[PDB]
């Protein structure tokens, strides 16, 4: 199952995006967000696990981007991203 | 041979528990001796996510850091456990140079690798989980806390590395 779920662009401008996702039941330490032109390096940043939204700025207008969210947290003795990271494609 | 086999190389500063982790994984007991015999490789058949396979654990304990033998272990290895002890700050500071060495030997920025904070049975740690978590997240690799003494996390560490090799 995807972790997190229901990644979506909820608002946009020609050069920016506001993305939102649904947190899992488990404790997330950080979400790592990556983004790059779908026509392929990827840019990356993170937000604390208490947050489930982010903004992405400085994009090229009219270009397809692949956006992926990774939920990093503990699963027993293993700290890594959990489940399957979720991805969307979006063009402004 | 024909049976699926994974070559897992254990690296890290002297004394962090590379050999103890290996012997616990393969032989199910904890070694704390003054002068033990360490094999160049330990093999065992296991099942990981339903897959029967051979693990070949290549312990680099006893090798000089820049020796040809150490290079040979890195070249033959498919994935790496980069081990520090949670009660030894220097061993954690050493991790960076091991990761960079492996990257250069493989001539790749993406080598299957896990970070292992060993001796997690111990009371008074000097490297907090937070520090290792942030490091692993920056590397984009899993972090596992282990005890070769109690076996806590030991299968997790090696099996997580197998999963990283699979998805490479
Ligand atoms: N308490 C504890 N001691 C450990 C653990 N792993 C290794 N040791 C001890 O740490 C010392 C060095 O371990 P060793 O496996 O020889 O380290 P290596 O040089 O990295 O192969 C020995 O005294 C081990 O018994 C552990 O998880 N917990
Ligand atoms: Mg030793």
């Amino acid at each position: 199952s995807s972790v997190p779920t229901k990644l979506e662009v909820v608002a946009a401008t020609p050069t920016s995006l506001l993305i939102s996702w649904d947190a899992p039941a488990v404790t997330v330490d950080y979400y790592v967000i990556t983004y790059g032109e779908t026509g392929g390096p990827v840019q990356k940043f993170e937000v604390p696990g208490s947050k489930s939204t982010a903004t992405i700025s400085g994009l090229k207008p009219g270009v397809d981007y692949t956006i992926t969210v990774y939920a990093w947290g503990w699963h027993g003795q293993v700290y890594y991203y959990m489940g399957s990271p979720i991805s969307i494609n979006y063009r402004t | 041979g024909s049976m699926t086999e994974y070559k897992l190389v254990v690296v890290g500063a002297g004394g962090v528990g590379k050999s103890a982790l290996t012997i616990q994984l393969i032989q199910n007991h904890f070694v704390d001796e003054y002068d033990p015999t360490i094999e160049d490789s330990y093999r065992k058949q296991v099942v990981i996510d339903g897959e029967t396979c051979l693990l070949d654990i290549l312990d680099t304990a006893g090798q000089e850091e820049y020796s040809a033998m150490r290079d040979q272990y890195m070249r033959t290895g498919e994935g790496f456990l980069c081990v520090f002890a949670i009660n030894n700050t220097k061993s954690f500071e050493d991790i960076h140079q091991y990761r960079e060495q492996i990257k250069r030997v493989k001539d790749s920025d993406d080598v299957p690798m896990v970070l292992v904070g060993n001796k997690c049975d111990l009371a008074a740690r000097t490297v907090e989980s937070r520090q290792a978590q942030d490091l692993a997240r920056s590397y984009g690799i899993p972090y596992i806390e282990t005890s070769a003494k109690t076996r806590q996390g030991v299968e997790d560490a090696f099996y997580t590395l197998v999963r990283e090799i699979r998805q490479h």
